[PDB]
């Protein structure tokens, strides 16, 4: 419904601006992958991609703590979920051992979330968002995508 | 109506791009582009240019033309009556 904190969770579901979307996060060996993916009716598809890039900007300067409590919690709240039934541990294990090796840091995980801060974040961001290079995967209808130059000078904000 | 989504219906076309960075401003702009200054100088020029030439010779045609006609009296008739 209406009322989601989120802002596009709300407002792209507000116009219906999306039928979904979702992100993804994955980091390799030397790589890593962050984006999110999403889906809409064509003739409005100009909406998520103007709307979507600021869920960026705004955080990499005027972000917030509290609105990562939740989130904070979240993220608490989601790797403590994720050890219900035999199998998923076995999993984590192998990829554990091929990524960190033997590290099941359980508790270290909040640890290494308490670690999080407000300056932390808009110190992260700061990285790897402003003013970056991105690359663009679509599929038909793609007709009104909004052309690659404008995205790139979209990413950066003239503090717009 | 939204000038770009209805225009029209096109099928299994596929694009493929880079950031500009990923590129030079000049990739061999010299040594790949000057080439092609014939194939375009020479497709029209065949079509273009004699006539203006026929203009010149004109310019000049008429104007030694007209110079004798007048410039000189003593020419048709000399001084002589």
């Amino acid at each position: 419904g209406a009322h989601l904190s989120s802002p596009l969770a709300s407002i792209a579901a507000t116009n219906k601006l999306c039928q979904s979307f979702q992100t993804f996060n994955i980091c390799y060996a030397d790589t890593g992958l962050l984006g999110a993916h999403f889906v809409c009716d064509h003739m409005s598809i100009d909406d998520m991609m103007f709307v979507l890039q600021g869920q960026w900007m705004r955080l990499c300067t005027s972000a917030t703590e509290s609105e990562v409590l939740r989130g904070k919690n979240l993220l608490r709240n989601a790797l403590v979920s994720h050890l219900d039934g035999t199998t998923p541990v076995c999993e984590d294990i192998g990829r554990s051992l091929l990524t960190y090796g033997r590290r099941i840091p359980l508790a270290e995980w909040e640890s290494r979330i308490a670690e999080v801060d407000a300056r932390v974040v808009r110190e992260v961001c700061s990285k790897y968002f402003y003013d970056q290079c991105p690359a663009v995967a679509g599929f038909g209808p793609i007709e009104q995508l909004p052309d690659y130059n404008r995205i790139r000078s979209g990413m950066f904000w003239l503090r717009f | 109506g939204r000038q770009f989504g209805h225009l029209t219906r096109v099928r299994h076309v596929i694009t493929y791009s880079l950031s500009p960075f990923e590129q030079r401003a000049f990739p061999h702009y010299f040594s790949k582009g000057i080439p092609n200054v014939l194939r375009r100088t020479r497709a029209c020029i065949l079509r273009v240019a004699p006539p203006f030439v026929a203009f010149y010779l004109v310019y000049t045609w008429g104007t030694q033309e007209f110079e004798k006609s007048k410039r000189k009296n003593p020419a048709a008739y000399e001084n002589d009556r």
